[PDB]
């Protein structure tokens, strides 16, 4: 049961999967106990004019 | 041999349709798609000449 | 035969414990709990004029 | 005679409770109008010979 719960913390689970500019007004809320060890973020290329979420040059 | 109709129960892999207006359930996948990006500004006209409604 | 231990398994059936998937843009499933944390926070539109 | 509960198993027609701060499950109904309303609004007049406010 340990070895499951510190892997399970480990691997992590996504708070939104997707794409989007990120804002203003745009936001995510969550249960402060789900946090751990820590937020990732995860960025790519965009188009404006195609509005495509492109997939390289990710950061 | 038993399956989960004979014993009146849901079977292993099932769905619960979308919830509506009136009914729970799952949310349809426009539904997460707009859930996602949507944003809080609505903007609008809150009152002209003292007189709302 | 015998002492015979019968389970939701064994009639292939969900047990009563038992959730879905959340939904993903394609497939159709539970609404996250994070979800309804950034719903109900999202004020109503305002009603003016 | 068997039946849902006498195997440990779900009902054929069973619910879940709403999903909550913590745990998922369904949404309430008026939470569904809540968020229908969020997009597509058309609440009111935004914008009147373009004036606001
Ligand atoms: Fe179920």
């Amino acid at each position: 049961s340990a070895k499951d719960y510190v892997d399970t913390i480990g691997e992590g689970t996504v708070i939104f999967k997707g794409a989007n500019l990120m804002g203003a007004g745009q936001s995510f809320k969550w249960d402060a106990s789900k946090l751990k060890f820590g937020m990732t973020l995860l960025f790519s290329r965009y188009d404006a004019a195609n509005n495509t979420p492109q997939d390289y040059y990710y950061h | 041999l038993l399956d989960a109709e004979d014993v009146h129960a849901a079977k292993k892999s099932h769905t619960h349709e979308v919830a509506t207006y009136t009914t729970d359930g799952f949310m349809s996948s426009f539904d997460k798609q707009k859930i996602d990006q949507l944003v809080s500004p609505e903007a609008g006209v809150t009152s002209i000449n003292g007189k709302t409604g | 035969a015998g002492r015979v231990l019968l389970d939701a398994e064994d009639v292939h059936a969900a047990k009563k414990s038992h959730t879905h998937e959340v939904a993903t843009y394609t497939t159709d499933g539970f609404m996250s709990s994070f979800d309804k944390q950034k719903i109900d926070q999202l004020v109503s539109p305002e009603a003016g004029v």
